[PDB]
RNA sequence: GAGACCGAUAGCGCACAAGUAGAGUGAUCGAAAGAUGAAAAGCACUUUGAAAAGAGGGUUAAAUAGCACGUGAAAUUGUUGAAAGGGAAGCGCUUGUGACCAGACUUGCGCCCGGCGGAUCAUCCGGUGUUCUCACCGGUGCACUCCGCCGGGCUCAGGCCAG
RNA sequence: CGGGACCGAGGACCGCGCUCUGCAAGGAUGCUGGCGUAAUGGUCACCAGCGACCCGUCUUGAAACACGGACCAAGGAGUCAA
RNA sequence: CCCACCCAUACCCCGCCCUCAGGGUAGAAACGAUGCCCUGAGGAGUAGGCGGCCGUGGAGGUCAGUGACGAAGCCUAGGGC
């Protein structure tokens, strides 16, 4: 026998999704090999947030997409692995360019009213292969019920 | 016909594994059982006692689900089950399932005579 | 065993009776081994002896796997730097305890022995001093490294 | 109905049979296995003399604190009964198997008890009381019996053996 | 759009109309597929382009789908039937699955796939009569 | 009795699949995938005039 | 009128002459128990027995379905065959003996000759389809070319145990 | 420089090399014999050498005590709702 | 005190099984990518926790599934996985 005190640990990270969406297993297939034949770290952590579940992922109002806007963003491209939500309290909406998961209704109308763009993460993955010029955004994640009953 | 070439088939244990006391009580099936009881010989491996299957017996992944001509079988119920190694008839061999008549199983082994697929089964219902 | 010698084995890598490493001979060396002679044998060993273990049983660590030793490019790309890039300059450092000691010896997995041939002596856990096999042997280890390789 | 023994042929046998027969199995089977592959006349004497007391049947597994007598050293034993119920249940069924060759035409003459069987027939339930307000069984143990009679009655050698088995035959 | 060959891949990997699943392997009974197998290089209802081999009265029958017709399930299939020698047979399913770029991964597959019809389409040999071995069955 | 034996389900989920069960009729590998024998079908999806 | 319910130890206690038979002074308690066969065609006649029944002979597609009745498990029993047994058997590892078996093999492929039997040889022309350069169809081959068959010869690969 | 035992994983080439027409250099080939069937192999029963307490439960730290088990078939115990 | 010898599931080498870990794999001649290829390490287990699979009654779909030329069930010193 071989006295081993410290102990091997299997992984404590996702590797693939839980989720039966086909379009997001094709996402992930697509991010894979993005991650895996190119240098940037961009693409791994987009795979590994795309691996991620619903309470990992809060949405993004485009409130906190304009608040991040500032200070020389306004060209950047804004990737959000996450739903991109409406904000009423916001009555003027920049121009933005935005790639998601989802959009909503509002959301998207509204964005394609101020004179952006939204794009999905293949279309993202087509122009920024390498995620350059991105800002990376995520959600508030400790802003939940649950959490705050913690 | 003869089968694809393959590394030659070795089993670590031929013998099956029987349940404990089903030799002394006739309710109790031979098919494995894992003993649960805190105190027994067989659960806490004393040596002179029944061994208990594990991975460790496992078959060699080139060789497992091998007949020993090197076929594996693979079940048919009509031509054309029997149509479908037509692309494999060096590594399946055809098995017809037991409520096949006899003019059907007729039917299947012409066919399968003229595919060069190995029946396990050819000689039943004659 | 108790807590401290078996923190001192598994800091001095021997987590498995017949494994074998090379130490470099300090105070802070000597008195760790010196606590952990009753479960190991120690003595000084000689060229033939370093030579035979790397040649037959040298393994080296990389990317924590071991790989065995069997080429000179493995002892480039993981011991170039430090300017030994053969099994010879391995061999060398090794055995004179030159300034890449520690890097040449961590490389090296440590060596798993087999029982030695004409077995031990009849009482195996006394000091060596004594008739047995525990302890400092000195230039005695190397009979048994011939045992044991 | 099919008998026990398949394979013996109804050309030149003769059968007999009863069913559910209130008669002691255990003295049966006795007085079976005593009579068992004899000749029919040798038989049909043999159980007479049982009735009469004349010759005793061995029991020989049916026999736990049974008694001993002199007519036992015939076969062996020191156990050994005159079953009479038994022995007249036989021979009822003996000679219904000789009228049967009889109306085959074989001959009685050279006939023996090729297969003879004593099975457990479906049992009497009788009841007895005992003390205490008890009921018990009192069950009997019949049997079915069954007897038919009949008429009396060098390759892939190895090259250097087939050497050897040549020289030694030329020599 | 919403449709391509693998989201159809995507939909029906786990289970199909055409999917035979047992102890020794998955076999696939697509028209399309090669060699019978159930994997996305062979699943030819599945995929975009694709080839299948069939046997005739005499000699082989090809399909391979038509890329402009594939929402016209009548005219979606391009039928050859190859009945003379067998090398000419090979050439020409050669030339159809590798010289314009139409599926060259699968060029060995039908040309072995033909080839086992062709030679299941010969006269079978009689079989040797069986040989009685041992105590009771030569006895 | 009174298991549950009745499923509430969202009626915007029930749209969803509606819509995408009648995208999947559409694709003529998925009808052949489900069994179908549109082998001698003219088009996919089947349109009939409505004088007939 | 129905059921993602139960299928005769289940489902109501009850699928049957069931709130019956039966028990209790009484209030009350309260079972067990379905299936021959499509059709009784439910065994004429002879023979043996006092009879029950048995044997022949019949019916039936089948009595290996005989009002003990579809199928017919186990415990347990009888016969026959084989084996073991000097105060327990049973079980594990490994040989041997005896009995009984599943495979595997039987020849294939490729050449060189000779003999047959046919022109779905190469090229060109026209039509058609396609992946738009690849094919099929119709004419053209006039047998040193193609395709099968039959005899030989040669090489290779072929089963088991071994040196 | 001999003598012996056990093993042959992989499956076009690639690499490190060497004694460089080639090789013992990133894993066995070559030659030959008998047999081609119960011969090898397997199952069953038995003898032989060695090994081997009767299960479940309970108790405490554990044993022991104690409890249940003549045998077989079918039934038989973490469910549903809020 | 000395020499040789015996053998544990311990130690060494080799094969195989599983688990874990680290790599590779698309202008796809391209794959049950939930796959395949390369490499290394490890393997006892009560209470307890987790994963994957086998089996039974019934429901939808599918296999243009099997079947009076014999379904289901049952017996089997007959075999295969």
């Amino acid at each position: 026998g071989i006295d081993l005190r410290w102990k091997h640990v299997r992984s404590s990270h996702r590797k693939a999704p839980k989720s039966d969406n086909v379009y997001l297993k094709l996402l992930v297939k697509l991010y894979r090999f993005l991650a895996r034949r190119t240098e940037a770290p961009f693409n791994k952590v987009v795979l590994r947030r795309l691996f991620m579940s619903r309470i990992n992922r809060p949405p993004v109002s485009l409130s906190r997409i304009a608040r991040n806007l500032k200070n020389g963003n306004e060209k950047k491209t804004v990737v959000v692995v996450a739903t991109v939500t409406d904000d009423n309290r916001l009555l003027q909406v920049p121009k933005m360019e935005v790639a998601a998961l989802r959009f909503t209704a509002k959301a998207r109308a509204r964005i394609e009213a101020a004179g952006g763009r939204t794009l999905t993460l293949d279309q993202l993955a087509l122009e920024k292969p390498t995620g350059a010029n991105t800002l990376l955004l995520r959600g508030p994640k400790n802003a939940r019920e649950a959490v705050k009953h913690f | 016909v003869a089968a694809k070439k393959h590394v030659p088939i070795v089993k670590k244990r031929t013998k099956r594994f029987m349940r404990h006391q089903s030799d002394r009580f006739k309710c109790l099936d031979s098919a494995w059982r894992k003993p649960k009881g805190i105190d027994n010989r067989v659960r806490r491996r004393f040596k002179g006692n029944l061994a208990m299957p594990s991975i460790g017996y496992g078959s060699n992944k080139k060789t497992k689900h091998m007949m020993p001509s090197g076929h594996k079988a693979f079940l048919v119920h009509n031509v054309k089950d029997v149509e479908l190694l037509l692309m494999h008839n060096r590594t399946y061999a055809a098995e017809i399932a037991h409520n096949v008549s006899s003019r059907k199983r007729i039917d299947i082994i012409t066919r399968a005579k003229q595919l060069g697929v190995k029946v396990t089964n050819a000689k039943a219902k004659v | 065993i108790p807590p401290k010698p078996r923190k001192i084995l598994q800091l001095l890598r021997l987590r498995q009776i017949n494994n074998g490493v090379f130490v470099k001979v300090t105070k802070a060396t000597a008195e760790m081994i010196k606590i952990v002679e009753p479960w190991v044998a120690y003595g000084y060993p000689n060229l033939k002896s370093v030579r035979e273990l790397i040649y037959k049983r040298g393994y080296g660590k990389v990317n924590g796997q071991r790989i065995p030793l069997t080429d000179n490019a493995i002892i480039e790309e993981n011991l170039g730097k430090y300017g030994i890039i053969c099994i010879e300059d391995l061999i060398h450092e090794i055995f004179t305890v030159g300034p890449n000691f520690k890097q040449a010896a961590n490389f090296l997995w440590p060596f798993k022995l087999s029982n030695p041939n004409g077995g031990f002596r009849p009482r195996k856990f006394k000091h060596f001093i004594e008739g047995g096999d525990l302890g400092n042997r000195e230039e005695h280890i190397n009979a048994l490294i011939r045992a044991m390789n | 109905v099919r008998y026990a023994a398949t394979e013996i042929a109804p050309t030149k046998s003769a059968r007999a049979r009863g069913s559910y027969l209130r008669v002691s199995f255990k003295n049966t089977r006795e007085t079976a296995q005593a009579i068992n592959g004899w000749k029919l006349q040798r038989a049909l004497t043999f159980l007479q003399n049982v009735i009469d007391k004349k010759e005793a049947v061995p029991m020989r597994r049916y026999a736990g604190s049974t008694g001993r007598t002199a007519q036992g050293k015939q076969w062996g034993v020191s156990r050994a009964r005159w079953p009479v119920k038994s022995a007249q249940f036989l021979i009822g069924l003996l000679k219904n198997a000789e009228a049967n060759a009889d109306a085959k035409g074989l001959d009685t003459g050279n006939l023996i008890i090729k297969h003879i069987q004593v099975n457990q027939a479906p049992k009497q339930r009788r009841r007895t009381y005992r003390a205490h307000g008890r009921i018990n069984p009192y069950m009997s143990n019949p049997c079915h019996i069954e007897l038919i009679l009949t008429e009396a009655e060098e390759s892939h050698l190895s090259s250097r053996q087939r050497g050897v088995r040549i020289r030694r035959a030329l020599t | 759009s919403n449709v391509s060959a693998d989201l159809i891949w995507e939909v029906s990997r786990n289970y199909n109309s055409f999917l035979v699943k047992q102890r020794t392997g998955t076999f696939s009974r697509d028209a399309l597929n090669l060699t019978n197998q159930h994997s996305r290089k062979h699943a030819g209802f599945v995929n975009d382009k694709a080839l299948g081999i069939v046997p005739a009265e005499k000699g082989v029958k090809v399909i391979a789908k038509k890329v402009k017709a594939a929402n016209k399930p009548a005219s979606s299939l391009y039928t050859v039937t190859y009945k003379s020698t067998a090398r000419k047979a090979y050439k020409a399913i050669a030339s159809q699955a590798a010289k314009h770029g139409y599926r060259a991964d699968l060029r060995q597959a039908a040309v072995a796939r033909a080839s086992a019809i062709l030679r299941s389409q010969r006269p079978v040999k009689p079989e040797p009569p069986k040989k009685l071995r041992g105590a009771a069955a030569r006895r | 009795i009174w298991r549950k034996w009745h499923v509430k389900i969202n009626q915007g989920q029930k749209r969803f699949a509606t819509a995408s069960a009648l995208a999947a009729s559409a694709v003529a590998p998925l009808l052949m995938a489900r069994g179908h024998q549109v082998s001698t079908v003219p088009e996919v999806p089947l349109v009939v005039d409505s004088a007939a």
